[PDB]
């Protein structure tokens, strides 16, 4: 890391080796939530909500 | 005791620890300034509370920025804006001669010489380097027109050089000549525009001998309507072209729906009469203060007439001066001398905007420039210089003198005072010479910015000028010393007069000081 | 340990926070005391050598003053005893307008010695008595100090001479240039029929050069900039209105009302119509400049331009009162055609521009007119306040010189010959009230040594020298600046002067303050808040 | 007595400075920063960047101004490459 800061207070940033592992992380994690509705015998999930009125 | 005279909270300090302590306080502020002195001098950079920064040579703009409350140090500011606001140039050189005053009769404060033969000091020869500067003033009385046009180019070009476009200065200069000797002769600084677009190269800019302003917001239909004329007439309006109600204490009250269509098509026979009134006296483009409606510039598409609407208030004045015309608040007498004549109009693309010309005037009596930067300050900065510019030439239009700059000036002078505080007695003699010896630190300065050795170069030039060479000054490139006259280095002799007696005035009146009094909130 | 519990009667019925001394020692040795610490500010800003004083008020407004009334005012005091000599300073400034100092220095004196006379054994009511008897019999002596005459006030030569010492205190080494630009002001606003008024004076600061290239301009000069495309005048005949150069309408609400198509249509012609022959009916009269009081409307100004009518708009209710004077014109409260004798006239009228400002000016050729105006040009805002103060304590002496025309010595030569003959009168009164008139006498002595003092020499050789030679005679003998060796020097010759009245309220107002601050016993004093 | 604190600057404690050679310096480090950053996107070969907004916007972009105009800096000099990139834009 270079000793000057070009970034304000709260802001971040991710390079190569950081990037591509988060980016994989997120897809697989949302590929992995859904195939359990796959097919002719899939099951399926609750959706219950903390911020409208406990839908 | 149980009772105080003054309030709780006041500060009171006096006697010798209080003069001395302004003589120091002064050499913060000449320092924040001194190394942007030079063909070679530096910049500065300012941010402030809220993160915009300003990036700044001119050395009035500087101090401006700084947030000093030493009441001693004020003092030096406002000189500052005393030069800025006479001549213009020289705001670094008027402090840096104000500092080297005090540090140079501030060992006599210790040893308790009385004030007031400073003072008297001070005021002596600031009378004899004044009058030492007209007599050896150069000046040509006669009347030749070329050479006039070659000093004041020399004049801009020495303003210039320690600017962030010194790499241009024989371009501009010749842009800024020829726009002072075609602006009447009170010289408004209104009568000049200056225009600032991003993108482009520095040499891109441009000078156009008439006005020029920005696209305005257009309503639904401008775009049918033709974008170059020849000859066309220009009809400067101050009236609202729009359908809209007549007075705003206004009241209708009517009974029958007969008269209430006559009343519905009683507007519209109004607005079509303006529109009509114009049309009829031949202009071919409209300009108008207040907004214009889209039901005008419907109508003028129909016609092949351009409008345009919320034109701002200075460029219609040098519209007016550039094309010759008046601005009307009727459309009853449009006479044939109330109409503005331009060789050439057209719409054009300058780096992302579209800006409307009018070229071609033979009688105007306005320019207006468009500078091309790469960034928010890089044209800011530009155009501070070219003020520069621009107000030494109108200076040396009143009075054509000049001298020799580079240090040559502040050495004549110097020598001058030597050889005269030698023939007065007593503790006249010492405060005279230090006096003397003040008038050397510009010719310093220059050369501890470039980097050469500021002892030798002095020593050589401090020869020459008493060997009998009135115009020697540093070679900034060579490394030496060169006459400065033959060498094209001048400047107005205003500038350094006005150096000298707002500097001595500063030094006086700061040493004159005896105590200070700081009450409460 | 114990506690001494609040003996009884008034002191256990007092609110808190509030204050009671009573006694000698804590009212009236506690008072000297205060009024002491008060002279000792402004005592090294007395004479030609009194050094300037730099004063920051609570509203981080600078000011660098010499005048002693000024400082007073911006330095904030809260002790009740200084209150009262500042009260008087004050008094003298608005009677007379030169002095502030003197009365600072001599009640601050007269108060120190009255000290030791209390210490010695005498009683209040004895010291009263005896400085009251000396400001009686000073008076009685002030007039056969007389030694110079003003003889004709409307002489430029001779006036510069008598206004050089009144400024000669103030701005030590300029003070020849600007007693000639005060005098030539002065003596060209100068009515025959008497009553010299001093608000037919005005001063203009602009920011520039030093103070060499000040002048003056017999007229007016304003800070604003024409409206119309007409910009110069070389004869003008001037029209003045205090009411907006406008159409006007009815005080009470009114509103149009309109009923068929032809009024819409013909409202706003009808309008415009009427504008123009209003505009066109001054026009015929003959003006060529037109100045109002407030709003400009935008078909006036069309109109004004069409007939070559320059216009001008300034709101003072102040200004404009001064330029009736000036061009002696007439305001008029409705916008009608003027009158032959309601019109001024002016020599010239232009816009100019001096040092980065945009000025109006109307110039008379006349060397009288009605009032002048002498602009300032400086290198710092402070320096042209300073001067500003100086040419008003330089017209208030001129003022003073049409009240009367009797000058008497000064550099210390008046308060030593007071000083020397009270003392004489003194040795021939038997009882106790001997004592306080040779202290009285004995004050006089410190405007002499408040001089020397700043001078850097000794009081006491001049003081010693000044009595020796007023012995053999001398009443025009006072001290002298320009030797570094202490010596003395012939006032009436060298031209040193001060008004008769300056002196004749300068006494009388010290010996009020001080008799009235011996005259309290006891004090009481509210908390603050 | 001689160099007492005396004020010569509203709020004189809070303000930094940088002085001579260390302040270009300074300049240059900020300035490669940035070029370094967008080495990568240059060329038919090159990668892009994924911009997050101020409220969680998702952008991806290659082209050269926008990725400038979208980042938030503190440096003035890192402003200034910005403004430079805008311009040629
Ligand atoms: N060609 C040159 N050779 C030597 N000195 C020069 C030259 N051009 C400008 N200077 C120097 O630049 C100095 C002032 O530059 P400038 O920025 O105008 O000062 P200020 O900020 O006081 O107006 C002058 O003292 C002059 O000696
Ligand atoms: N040329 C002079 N030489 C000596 N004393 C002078 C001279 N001119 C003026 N003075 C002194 O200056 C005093 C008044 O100056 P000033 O400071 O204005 O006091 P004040 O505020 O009381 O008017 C006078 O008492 C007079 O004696
Ligand atoms: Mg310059
Ligand atoms: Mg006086």
């Amino acid at each position: 890391l270079a000793p000057v800061n070009i970034f304000k207070a709260g802001a971040d940033e991710e390079r190569a080796e950081t990037a591509r592992l988060t980016s994989f992380i997120g897809a697989i994690a949302i590929g992995d939530l859904v195939k359990s509705t796959l097919g002719p015998k899939g099951m399926d999930k609750i959706l219950l909500s903390s911020g409208r009125d406990a839908s | 005791t149980p009772v105080i005279l003054l309030k709780e909270g006041t500060d009171s300090s006096q006697g010798i620890p209080q003069l001395v302590s302004n003589i120091s306080a002064c050499q913060v502020i000449a320092e924040a300034v001194r190394t942007t002195l030079g063909p070679r001098g530096m910049d500065k950079l300012i941010v402030d509370g809220r993160g915009k920064a300003t990036i700044s040579n001119d050395g009035a703009t500087i101090l401006k920025l700084l947030d000093v409350v030493h009441p001693a140090a004020k003092t030096l500011v406002d000189i500052a804006k005393s030069q800025d606001a006479e001549v213009g140039d020289g705001t670094t050189s008027v402090t840096l001669l104000a500092a080297e005053f005090l540090k140079q009769v501030k060992p006599y404060v210790e040893e308790g010489l009385h004030p007031q033969i400073i003072i008297r000091a001070f005021r002596t020869a600031t009378q004899l380097a004044v009058n030492k500067i007209k007599e050896i003033a150069v000046t040509v009385k006669k009347a030749d027109k070329v050479e006039q046009r070659k000093l004041l180019e020399k004049c801009a070009m020495t303003a210039l050089s320690s600017k962030l476009i010194s790499q241009q200065k024989a371009f501009f200069a010749k842009m800024v000549v020829d726009a002072v000797m075609m602006l009447d002769d009170l010289l408004q600084l209104k009568m000049i525009g200056i225009k600032k677009v991003q993108g482009g190269a520095l040499e891109d800019s441009q000078l156009v001998a008439g006005v020029a302003f920005k696209k305005t917001f257009s309503y639904a239909g401008f775009e049918m309507q033709p974008k170059k004329y020849h000859n066309p007439k220009i009809a400067l309006l101050n009236v609202e072209l729009e359908l809209k109600a007549e007075k705003d204490n206004a009241e209708i009250r009517v009974h029958t729906v007969e008269d209430y269509q006559a009343i519905v098509d009683a507007e519209w026979n109004i607005l079509y009469d303006k529109l009509e009134k114009i049309h009829h006296s031949g202009a071919k483009v409209v300009l108008s203060k207040l907004p214009i409606g889209d039901v005008a510039t419907q109508y003028f598409a129909d016609r092949d007439m351009f409008c345009a609407g919320r034109v701002p208030e200075e460029d219609l004045k040098r519209t007016m001066m550039a094309c010759g015309g008046s601005i009307q608040t009727s459309v009853n007498a449009l006479s044939a001398d109330v109409l503005g004549r331009c060789q050439v109009f057209e719409e054009t693309q300058i780096g992302g905007e579209r800006y409307n010309f009018f070229t071609g005037c033979p009688k105007a009596k306005t320019c207006t420039f468009i500078l091309r930067g790469g960034a928010e300050q890089f044209m800011e900065e530009t155009e501070r210089s070219l003020h520069d510019a621009i107000m030494i030439v109108r200076r040396a239009i009143k009075n054509d003198s000049v001298v020799a700059g580079g240090g040559a000036i502040e050495m004549e002078l110097s020598k001058y005072l030597r050889d005269y505080s030698r023939t007065i007695p007593g503790k006249q003699q010492l405060l005279i010479g230090a006096y003397a010896k003040a008038l050397e630190i510009i010719p310093r300065q220059l050369c501890d910015n470039a980097g050469f050795d500021a002892t030798n170069i002095l020593n050589k030039l401090r020869a020459r000028h008493a060997q009998g060479g009135t115009w020697y000054g540093v070679d900034i490139n060579n490394e030496d010393i060169a006459d400065n006259f033959e060498a094209f280095v001048w400047e107005p002799a205003m500038v350094r007069i006005n150096a000298l007696t707002a500097a001595s005035e500063a030094a006086c009146l700061i040493v004159s000081v005896d105590e200070t009094i700081k009450n409460p909130r | 340990a114990l506690h001494v519990p609040k003996a009884p009667g008034f002191a256990q019925m007092l609110k808190e926070g509030a204050k009671h001394f009573s006694g000698l020692e804590e009212a009236v040795y506690r008072n000297i005391q205060a009024c002491k610490e008060l002279a000792q500010t402004t005592r090294t800003a007395y004479g030609p050598n009194g050094m300037n004083k730099m004063v920051i008020n609570h509203l981080e407004k600078l000011f660098v003053t010499n005048d002693a009334a000024t400082i007073l005012r911006e330095l904030e005091v809260q002790h009740p005893a200084a209150k009262m000599i500042v009260m008087a300073s004050h008094m003298q400034e608005q009677e007379v307008g030169d002095g502030t100092n003197f009365v600072l220095v001599f009640a601050g004196a007269l108060l120190e010695l009255a000290e030791e006379l209390l210490r010695i054994g005498l009683s209040v009511s004895e010291v009263i008595e005896g400085y009251e008897i000396a400001c009686r019999k000073a008076h009685e002596i002030l007039p056969n100090l007389v030694c110079c005459s003003a003889k004709n006030l409307r002489d430029i030569d001779e006036v510069s001479s008598l206004l050089r010492t009144s400024i000669m205190s103030k701005q030590y080494g300029n003070e020849v240039f600007l007693a000639k630009l005060i005098a030539q002001a002065c003596v060209s606003i100068f009515p025959d029929s008497g009553h010299f008024n001093v608000d037919n004076i005005r001063v203009c600061k602009i920011l520039g050069s030093g103070i060499s290239s000040s002048s003056v301009l017999h007229g007016m000069v304003f800070k604003k900039e024409t409206e119309g495309d007409v910009t110069s005048v070389k004869d003008a005949k001037i029209a003045v209105y205090s009411c907006p150069f406008d159409g006007m309408i009815t005080e009470t609400k009114g509103t149009v009302l309109i009923k068929t198509a032809e009024e819409l249509m013909n409202f706003s012609k009808g309008e415009e119509n009427l504008m123009d022959a209003q505009v066109k009916a001054i026009a015929d009269t003959g003006a060529n400049v037109v100045v109002t009081g407030g709003k400009v409307a935008d078909m006036a100004l069309h109109y004004a331009n069409k007939y070559n009518i320059m216009l001008v708009r300034l709101n003072s209710k102040w200004d404009l009162r001064r330029l009736c004077k000036t061009v002696g014109a007439t305001a008029l409260p409705r916008l009608t055609p003027p009158v032959l004798e309601e019109m001024g006239h002016c020599d010239s009228v232009y816009l100019s521009e001096v040092g980065d400002t945009q000025v109006v000016v109307f110039k008379h050729e006349k060397e009288d007119g009605a009032i002048s105006t002498i602009v300032l040009r400086g290198s710092t805002d402070n320096l042209m306040d300073d001067i500003e103060r100086a040419v008003d304590d330089g017209v208030n002496t001129f003022k003073v010189l049409t009240r009367d025309k009797r000058l008497v010595p000064g550099g210390g030569a008046t308060e030593i010959e007071l000083a020397k003959q009270i003392t004489s009168y003194g040795e021939t009164c038997p009882g106790l009230e001997q004592y306080a008139i040779k202290k009285f006498a004995e004050a006089f002595e410190a405007i002499p040594r408040a001089l020397a003092e700043n001078s850097g020499v000794k009081a006491n050789e001049v003081i010693s020298k000044l009595y020796a030679v007023h012995q053999e005679g001398n009443k025009n003998v006072g001290l002298d600046i320009e030797a570094e060796v202490p010596a003395v020097k012939d006032m009436l010759e060298a031209g040193i002067l001060d008004t008769y009245l300056g002196k004749y309220w300068a006494i009388k107002l010290a010996t009020n303050a001080a008799v009235t601050v011996l005259r309290v016993d006891q004090i009481i004093m509210a908390k603050p808040a | 007595e001689y160099g007492r604190p005396f004020l010569i600057i509203k709020d004189q404690d809070r303000k930094s400075r940088l002085m001579g050679l260390e302040a270009l310096k300074s300049h240059i480090m900020a300035a490669k920063a940035v070029a370094n950053t967008m080495r990568t996107s240059l060329g038919p070969n090159g990668l892009d960047k994924m911009m997050v907004d101020k409220d969680g916007d998702v952008t991806v972009t290659n082209d050269g101004a926008t990725i400038l105009s979208m980042m938030d800096v503190d440096h003035q000099i890192a402003k200034l490459m910005v403004e430079l990139s805008k311009s040629q834009d």
